[PDB]
């Protein structure tokens, strides 16, 4: 027919290969080093994170005795939220105050995708012409919602804050940073206020503010760099958490400069302007304080995980050795 | 009442006037073929859809816009590659007469009707008449060897008229012939017709009609008129219709996009429905999911079943068919570029010219051969002979035995000798020189008369002319011996005795035939003295000889020794004739030839009055030459457990002969016939009016007759039902004889017509739902090769009917050890190997969503991000699963070809049935249960909580995403066992290719240009730059192949596969013998236990040289 084929290795089927075996002592190894670098990993995760000091507070008042149910209920929208809480043991270094909220479905997929991002990237078309994905708070009565959608008009708007009381039982505020915590990138890349002008008076006209909304988006903050929709707060619910049971950073607890702790242990007055209803669907919100670890934060799951499965790797071994020599 | 010598053809008006005679429809072919096509056109449809839609359009068009093309792209490749597999090889020109003067024409260019001109060694085009020819009598000889298995030529008579007027090329041109004959059939052994030329009428039969499978021989040239042509030709009748064949798995893969079908439907109605219900409870309390749509809670979990719909779409594959038959367009280069089955000698490689049947070369249960031409070289060499009880043909020297390594016999002595004889026997020369032994003289000087063929000497080469290759091979041999056939008059022949010019007169010659199994020749001496010379059929001859015959029982040894060898033996024997005899019988013998009446019944009487005292000369051997490692190839697909059966339209003799040459027969065998088949399916059936028709432990064979076939199987109101007995006992008739014939070590069907050979393959398809092999050369193998799962073609011959309708195409019989076991076995590893990791790769990829959905409210919220969901099946995941499919190897081609026993692998279909299918389905559920809910504990507790902290959605979308594209192309590396270059680079080059990529897409500069396409802006960067990301990723990686690592080591220490066991003991392995024939079975206690007797021959030809017909 044609001419002799050209003797190539691919096209004669014989290119240089490794033929990996998995031999006795070839899998038997990987089954090791593996249980013995895992196990070592699950100590260091599980006692790292052991030794991080958190406390959580759950504020939310749904069962009797808890000192604001009256919140539950607040014929003056103006309720206020106090509970006293003792950090046994003083908190070094750093710490963050989160709120944490249970049973909310933020990644709900007809919640998720509530948000016109094109006018949170300061586009003015968008500013003025919502997308429809935000179809329930496009506008209110005329004119376009600014930060439209069900995820910026679901807006966190709790208010709280922390007392040190001392022995002279004089509650002694403690600052709290609302500035750096969100990502660097949501602040100075994703989120942009609408373009022009020099206040945001002038440059958010013809809007309205979402309809859950106490004011409007012009003044989230006093700040000029933390108003609009380069607001942290904002910022951060606007990043939609992964499961129903999430926490959001709300403010940083920047260490003193004195040797002292932090928060020195003690007893404590949280007192939250209740804001958020959320016992409606069964939802639970919560105070969380932690102080900050080298590795990440606290997570017992990851070094537990370590453990097991660096523990049945070698187990695995013990065993996949015992049937090969028996069938050697 | 069957008869063992013809083709039964009948057991399966036209006017002829002479001299007056690219890419719409194939994305709709692979759409409409395809469900899988059609349903993600649906998909795109429910995308577009606000209500439902839950995935971008984005995420299938893309995956579907490159699958689409990449099918478009493959198909025009094998368009192009088909069409120059049809024009580079219809190369063939035939002349026509068109004008005032022939010309060359195509075979295309050739109408029903217009005169055409061959020459010598030229296949015949169409269908035609024979008008005149080059010799005397326009007589035409022509080898059948494509339309039958027949190895002799066959002469062709024209019509007395056309003869003598239709000479010169002048008058051909303005012949203007009317034939009036029947409508094209299927049936080669007569022809009716007449020719309507000169205001007369001449009847036609088929002696003057040739077919287009025929080769002109021995002619100069011959002119004919065409009556058929194209698919009208009698041969093409004869082939069958083509079909669409499909593989095992083709059919398997179907069942399977159905089953992966069902469960997404109810895996999206389950979540439905839970939908459902989670918006009765908490979906209709939460205040922030409101979105003033006044929608009940069934309506909502039945809007969202078409939701779960789009995110679980990705379960059925998108990519599959292209990767099936991008991965059988490459293992079908390797066939192409194999050159280990590529023939030096006629220049000719292996041709994969279907790419589609790769597999199932790997699962052929059955071979279905021819013999002329597949299993033989047409060839045939005088081998070895005895001479007075004594065998010469032996390594020998001078006049004794001194070595077994010994030159080849020095014919320089001899004038017209050539080097064509290849013997190794001196001492047979001294007694041919010495003459001490006059008998070895007339034993060769019989072989230089009893033949009937003819000599050229037109330039003083002296080339014989040979109708039956037998003759032609003793002819031959004797005139290298020193008895040359020099010329040949009507009544006179003018052998030559080692130089010595003796003319004899011929007296008679006692034609051949089937039944008389042999032939004889009355000559007169110069002297005076008549003698009868006659050779043929050890059984018939030994019915006739003399008395007094001391070498009867030597000479039956031979003819032992040369059956136990693989040989065609003839006896040779004489006697003297008186002058008052000889005019006795004359007389009578004259009165039968001219009586007309019953000619052929009347000269048969009077042969056996004159051939009643017969002295026993000797007998010969013939060699029929086998294609080099055709026994070697029928062992080692016999240890791969593949059945060879031989389908042939050769004689019986010749049959049974390769049988026992291609050791398919050998002398444990006990053979039976048509008579014994018949009468053990026959007392089946009283029987019955399933029990073994054999003892399992005995060695048998069938050696089956076109008639006896036919009879055996039954293929020799009211009406309505009597026909379904009729079909019906007919059905119970075929499906015993498949089970006897399956029952047998090797089966043999000759004197089969090209329908009888597609219907023998049929049998064993329905009836043993075996997956079938054809190979064969010529056009009465193009049904078979047709009908069955797999059709090779020989190629590299001149003849190429039966290459173009084959899935397969190499030159020699012998390159099917690695069609089947190197390509074959390796294709169906790679293709199951390929078709493991390809369905769990495609659940461990979507079941996440079906894990997310527990904890999203079952609001089918995608688990990763919208342009990884577009890119996973066509950038992630695509390239190493393609390279494992086409590098693979368990073992090495020559370690594979070393142990045929793993062949056995693939046709039991063990490494991919439905429960393979399952386990896979079940390996990529469990790998995307740890694939979600590792990085949900993980993600329920604190993962790097700061100003920077990934413990949003996208983060965990980003996390599950990739552990998932290391996890499954570290899989694909634990599947590998050839680890090429490419392999490694395909997998880490893959996962380096979704970080690339996955970073490139959450990036500043790209979400300015359309924040609304990228969502996921900078998620990367800062979950990628956490340990606890990076120590869930690893964790869930690890746990998703350790317990696979240890599964596959458990399963290869306790159930270790052949192929395991092989490369355990492949440095230890040296003992490897070559194949060895059976060099010796020799026994005593019956003379006669076997008859080699075969010789290929026909009437009519003694008739030619006793008239002046073949005299020129
Ligand atoms: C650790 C306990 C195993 C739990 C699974 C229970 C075991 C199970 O159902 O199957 C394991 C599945 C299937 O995935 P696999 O393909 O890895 O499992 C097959 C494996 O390929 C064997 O070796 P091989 O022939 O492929 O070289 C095969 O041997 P053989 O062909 O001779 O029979 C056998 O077939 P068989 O089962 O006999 O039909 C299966 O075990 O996935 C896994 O390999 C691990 C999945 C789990 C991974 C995540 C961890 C939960
Ligand atoms: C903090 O956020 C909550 C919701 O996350 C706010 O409660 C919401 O207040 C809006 C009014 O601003 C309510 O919308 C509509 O108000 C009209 C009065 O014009 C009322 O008649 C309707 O019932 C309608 O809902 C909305 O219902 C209400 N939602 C809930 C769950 O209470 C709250 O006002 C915010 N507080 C601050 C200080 O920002
Ligand atoms: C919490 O502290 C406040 C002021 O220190 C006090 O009035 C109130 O009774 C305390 N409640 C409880 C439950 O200790
Ligand atoms: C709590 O905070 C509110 C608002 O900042 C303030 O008016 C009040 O005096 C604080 N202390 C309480 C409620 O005990
Ligand atoms: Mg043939």
């Amino acid at each position: 027919k044609t001419r002799r084929p050209d003797n190539t290795a691919f096209k004669q089927q014989r290119l240089p290969a490794w033929q990996p075996i998995l031999t006795a002592g070839t899998v038997l190894p990987i089954f090791f080093i593996i249980g013995l670098i895992f196990i070592p990993i699950g100590i260091g995760i599980f006692v790292t994170s052991n030794n991080i000091r958190e406390i959580e507070i759950d504020y939310t008042g749904t069962e009797p005795s808890s000192p604001c149910n009256k919140c539950l209920s607040p014929d003056v929208t103006p309720c206020f939220c106090t509970i006293n809480f003792t950090l046994e043991k003083s908190f070094e270094g750093n710490v963050f105050m989160y709120y944490g909220l249970s049973n909310f479905y933020q990644n709900h997929r007809r919640y998720v995708k509530s948000r016109d991002d094109s006018q949170l990237n300061g586009d003015s078309s968008a500013l003025l012409n919502p997308s429809k994905e935000c179809e329930p708070y496009r506008r209110n009565e005329d004119k376009p919602i600014a930060p439209c959608g069900a995820i910026a008009n679901s807006m966190f708007n709790d208010t709280l804050e922390l007392f040190l009381i001392g022995n002279d039982s004089y509650p002694i505020p403690i600052a709290l940073k609302k500035k750096g915590i969100a990502w660097w990138t949501d602040k100075n890349v994703k989120f942009r206020n609408p373009p022009g002008g020099d206040n945001l008076e002038e440059r958010f006209k013809g809007t309205t503010k979402p309809v859950n909304w106490l004011k409007p988006v012009y003044m989230l903050d006093s700040d000029p760099d933390n108003n609009g929709f380069i607001n942290e707060d904002f910022i951060v619910w606007m990043r939609t958490a992964a499961l129903p049971t999430f926490r959001k950073l709300y403010r940083l607890i920047e260490r003193k400069s004195d040797l002292h702790p932090t928060l020195p242990a003690g007893r404590y007055s949280l007192n939250v302007t209740y804001n958020y209803p959320v016992h409606y669907f069964d939802g639970r919100k919560r105070m969380i304080l932690s102080t900050i670890s080298w590795m990440g934060g606290k997570n017992p799951f990851l070094g537990i995980a370590y453990i097991a499965v660096g523990s049945i790797s070698f187990l695995l071994g013990v065993v996949l050795l015992v049937i090969n020599h028996k069938y050697r | 009442q069957p008869n063992d010598e013809v083709v039964p053809y009948s057991d399966d008006t036209w006017q002829v006037k002479a001299n007056d005679r690219t890419f719409i429809p194939m994305n709709l072919f692979e759409q409409f073929k395809r469900a899988a096509n059609l349903y993600f056109l649906a998909l795109l449809i429910l995308q577009a859809v606000p209500q439902i839609s839950t995935l971008a359009w984005y995420t299938t068009l893309v995956p579907l816009l490159v699958v689409l093309g990449v099918t478009a792209i493959k198909d025009l490749v094998d368009d192009v590659a088909r069409h120059k597999m049809d024009k580079e090889i219809n190369n063939r020109t035939c002349e026509v007469i068109k004008d005032g003067r022939f010309k060359v024409a195509k075979w295309k260019e050739i109408q029903v009707g217009d005169v055409i001109r061959l020459k010598k060694n030229d296949f015949v085009p169409a269908d035609i008449l024979l008008l005149s020819s080059s010799e005397p009598n326009s007589l035409c000889y022509v080898e059948t060897a494509e339309l039958d298995g027949e190895t002799n030529l066959k002469f062709k008579m024209s019509l007395e008229i056309t003869d003598q007027y239709l000479q010169r090329e002048d008058t051909l041109a303005t012949f203007d012939g009317f034939i009036e004959c029947e409508e094209p059939n299927n049936r080669l052994d007569k022809f009716t017709g007449t020719l309507f030329w000169r205001n007369t009428s001449f009847p036609l039969d088929a002696d003057k009609i040739l077919l287009r499978g025929c080769v002109i021989r021995n002619t100069d040239f011959c002119h004919g008129l065409v009556i058929f042509a194209g698919a009208d030709t009698k041969i093409m009748k004869n082939s069958g219709k083509t079909r669409f064949k499909r593989t095992k798995i083709d059919y398997l893969m179907n069942y399977m996009v159905y089953t992966i079908f069902v469960v997404l439907i109810l895996l999206s109605a389950g979540l439905a429905i839970g939908h459902a219900y989670w918006e009765a409870q908490v979906g209709n309390s939460s205040w922030y999911l409101y979105d003033g749509e006044d929608d009940t809670p069934s309506y909502r979990g039945f809007l969202i079943f078409w939701g779960y719909i789009i995110v679980l779409n990705t379960m059925v594959p998108i990519s599959l068919y292209v990767s099936v038959e991008v991965i059988r367009l490459g293992q079908s280069h390797f066939i192409n570029w194999d050159l280990q089955m590529y023939y030096a000698e006629k220049d000719t490689p292996a041709k994969a010219r279907t790419t589609t049947l790769n597999e199932q070369l790997g699962q052929i249960h059955y071979i279905f051969s021819d013999k002329t031409g597949t299993l033989t070289q047409n060839i045939m060499t005088f081998k070895k002979c005895c001479i007075n009880g004594q065998i010469y043909g032996d390594h020998r020297d001078a006049s004794q035995h001194n070595h077994n390594k010994i030159e080849q016999v020095d014919f320089s002595w001899n004038t017209y000798a050539d080097g064509k004889l290849a013997f190794y026997d001196h001492y047979l020369i001294e007694q041919i020189q010495s003459g001490k032994e006059p008998e070895v003289r007339q034993f060769f000087f019989l072989l230089a008369v009893c033949h009937t063929v003819m000599v050229d000497r037109t330039d003083g080469q002296l080339n014989y002319q040979a109708a039956s290759p037998d003759e032609g091979a003793l002819v031959n041999a004797a005139r290298n011996f020193g008895f040359a056939f020099l010329a040949r008059t009507q009544n006179t022949i003018t052998i030559s005795e080692l130089g010595t010019e003796r003319t004899y007169n011929v007296l008679a010659i006692l034609d051949f035939n089937s039944d008389r199994k042999r032939m004889s020749i009355i000559v007169r001496t110069p002297e005076g003295n008549i003698k009868l010379y006659c050779k043929g059929a050890d059984t018939v001859i030994y019915e006739r000889l003399h008395r007094m015959n001391p070498t009867k029982q030597e000479t039956q040894d031979a003819l032992d020794i040369f059956a136990n060898e693989t040989l065609r033996t003839l006896c040779l024997c004489y006697k003297e004739i008186e002058e008052k005899e000889f005019t006795e019988w004359n007389k009578k013998f004259m009165a039968a030839s001219v009586a007309s009446t019953n000619r052929d019944e009347a000269l048969d009487k009077v042969y056996e009055e004159i051939e009643k005292d017969l002295i026993l000369l000797g007998a010969t051997a013939i060699e029929d030459k086998l294609q080099d490692g055709v026994p070697e190839t029928i062992s080692k697909l016999a240890k791969a457990d593949i059945k060879i059966w031989v389908l042939t339209g050769d004689k019986k003799e010749t049959a049974e002969n390769i049988g026992f040459a291609c050791e398919l027969l050998t002398e444990d065998t006990t053979i039976c016939y048509g008579e014994d088949i018949n009468s053990l399916l026959h007392a089946r059936m009283e029987n019955q009016r399933q029990e073994s028709f054999f003892p399992p432990g005995g060695n048998r064979a069938l050696i089956i007759t076109g008639s006896w076939l036919n009879e055996i199987l039954l293929e020799k109101r009211m009406r309505t039902q009597s026909k379904r007995r009729l079909e019906a006992k007919k059905e119970q008739r075929q499906k015993n004889f498949v089970d006897l014939a399956c029952e047998c070590s090797a089966v043999i069907c000759c004197r089969v017509t090209p329908k009888q050979k597609a219907m023998v393959v049929d049998l064993v398809k329905r009836y043993k739902k075996a997956i079938t092999l054809a190979i064969g050369d010529g056009a009465n193998d193009v049904n078979m090769i047709k009908t069955a799962h797999i059709g090779v073609g020989i190629s590299g011959q001149e003849g190429m009917q039966a290459v173009m309708s084959s899935d397969y195409s190499f030159a020699q019989f012998r390159y099917l050890q690695r069609l089947l076991l190197v390509h074959g076995r390796w294709s169906y590893i790679r293709m199951c190997k390929f078709l493991r990791y390809f369905f769990y790769k495609n659940f461990a990829f979507t079941l996440v969503h079906f894990w997310y959905s527990f904890f999203n409210g079952y609001s089918a919220q995608t688990a990763y991000e919208d342009w990884f969901i577009t890119l996973y099946n066509v950038l992630y995941t695509s390239l190493p699963v393609l390279l494992m499919g086409l590098l693979d190897q368990d073992v090495s081609d020559k370690l594979s070809l070393r142990f045929p026993g793993l062949y056995i692998v693939g046709q039991r279909d063990l490494l991919f049935n439905y429960k393979r299918f399952f386990v896979s389905l079940l390996h990529g559920v469990l790998t995307s249960m740890i694939l979600f809910f590792i990085p949900l504990g993980a993600y329920l507790q604190t993962v790097g909580q700061d100003g920077e902290a990934p413990s949003d959605y996208q983060s965990f979308a980003v996390t599950i995403a990739s552990a998932l594209v290391i996890t499954v192309n570290f899989q694909i590396g634990l599947d590998t066992s050839y680890w090429t270059f490419v392999n490694a680079f395909s997998i880490f080059g893959s996962i380096a290719l979704y970080f690339g990529i996955m970073f490139d897409f959450h990036s500043a500069g790209i979400h300015v240009l359309f924040p609304s396409a990228f969502q996921f802006t900078g998620t990367a960067s800062n979950a990628l730059r956490q340990p606890y990301i990076w120590l869930t990723i690893i964790l869930t990686v690890a746990v998703c192949l350790l317990p696979v690592v240890a599964i596959r080591f458990l399963s290869m220490t306790i159930w270790p596969s052949e192929s395991d066991k092989i490369q355990k003991h492949r440095k230890r392995l040296k003992a490897e013998e070559q194949w060895q024939r059976r060099q010796q079975v020799f026994r005593r206690g019956v003379s006669t236990r076997r008859s080699a007797y075969a010789f290929s021959h026909q009437r009519g030809y003694a008739d030619l040289i006793s008239s002046g017909r073949s005299i020129r």
